[PDB]
DNA sequence: GGTTGGTGTGGTTGG
């Protein structure tokens, strides 16, 4: 039941904009 | 948090803080799901052993916050209780098996670049990204360092999830299904971890299907904070999903 | 100061 624009953020994502230390999440899923 | 950094602004939007009405002290984390919902750790709210039986007009809750004391004049937004719904079959007594809690806030809080609530996982998302080795985000207030050894900014830091064997023969603490623990072993070169005042922040990855950030923890317990062979337990946000939307729908 | 630190052509915000 998740609401309709959850888990993105004003100031980032809505912007295309990305975090100084998100990159390091991606990297998890890659090569960890 | 321990070995963290200080957060960007709007980094965390869904970041809430547990203030204590009489006195002024920060108690807990938490995460804003809804506009009118929020989530916790339970043990934030009742823990008998250190005296704590809190309830609705004992505490405020403060949202779209970055700096730890000031009232930051025009970004965050002061919100009271409704009420709270502890999970039932929470085990206070043994282990902090099902450390979760909701509240209901009296009044919807308006959303803006520092407000917006987080995504709970599902199924296939749960399946998809909680799986060892993938790195999920720890934020709070909470201490820097080890009790026997304050920040002035949220604190974050990036913490990889860990497999139940090496999870389970890390602590002498009884573990459940509606756990995990994360954080780096002790030949991994990074470290860092969640600390005392850290419980009910969410532990948030991003899908990188839909860009979308997922809450799949809350910070829960630890023994000490980052020491070498320990780890940060967390509340298993989806495997507790069913309870959340029954909370809900119900009220 | 303030429901709030430190130092302002504010800042994540007035005055
Ligand atoms: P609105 O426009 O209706 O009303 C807002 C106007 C009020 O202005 C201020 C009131 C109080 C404080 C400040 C202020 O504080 C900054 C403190 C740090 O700077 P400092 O300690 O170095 O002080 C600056 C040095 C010069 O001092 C003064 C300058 C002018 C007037 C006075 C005064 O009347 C008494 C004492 C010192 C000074 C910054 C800006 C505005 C206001
Ligand atoms: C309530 C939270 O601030 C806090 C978060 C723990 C952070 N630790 C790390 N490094 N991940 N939780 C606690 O302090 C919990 C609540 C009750 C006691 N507790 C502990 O962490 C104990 N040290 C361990 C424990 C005792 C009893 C039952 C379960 C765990
Ligand atoms: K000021
Ligand atoms: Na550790």
């Amino acid at each position: 039941s998740g609401e309709a624009d959850c888990g993105l953020r004003p100031l980032f994502e809505k912007k295309s904009l990305e975090d100084k230390t998100e990159r390091e999440l991606l990297e998890s899923y890659i090569d960890g | 948090i321990v070995e963290g950094s200080d957060a960007e602004i709007g980094m965390s939007p869904w970041q809430v803080m547990l203030f204590r009405k009489s006195p002024q002290e920060l108690l807990c984390g938490a995460s804003l799901i809804s506009d009118r919902w929020v989530l916790t750790a339970a043990h934030c709210l009742l823990y008998p052993p250190w005296d704590k039986n809190f309830t609705e007009n004992d505490l405020l809750v403060r949202i779209g916050k970055h700096s730890r004391t000031r009232y930051e004049r025009n970004i965050e937004k002061i919100s009271m209780l409704e009420k709270i719904y502890i999970h039932p079959r929470y085990n206070w007594r043994e282990n902090l098996d099902r450390d979760i809690a909701l509240m209901k806030l009296k009044k919807p809080v308006a959303f803006s670049d520092y407000i917006h609530p987080v995504c709970l996982p599902d199924r296939e998302t749960a399946a998809s990204l909680l799986q060892a080795g993938y790195k999920g985000r720890v934020t709070g207030w909470g201490n820097l360092k080890e009790t026997w050894t304050q920040p002035s900014v949220l604190q974050v830091v990036n913490l990889p999830i860990v497999e139940r064997p090496v999870c389970k023969d890390s602590t002498r603490i009884r573990i459940t299904d509606n756990m995990f623990c994360a954080g780096y072993k002790p030949d991994e070169g990074k470290r860092g971890d969640a600390c005392e005042g850290d419980s009910g922040g969410p532990f948030v990855m991003k899908s990188p299907f839909n860009n979308r950030w997922y809450q799949m923890g809350i910070v829960s317990w630890g023994e000490g904070c980052d020491r070498d062979g320990k780890y940060g337990f967390y509340t298993h946000v989806f495997r507790l999903k069913k309870w959340i939307q029954k909370v809900i729908d119900q009220f």
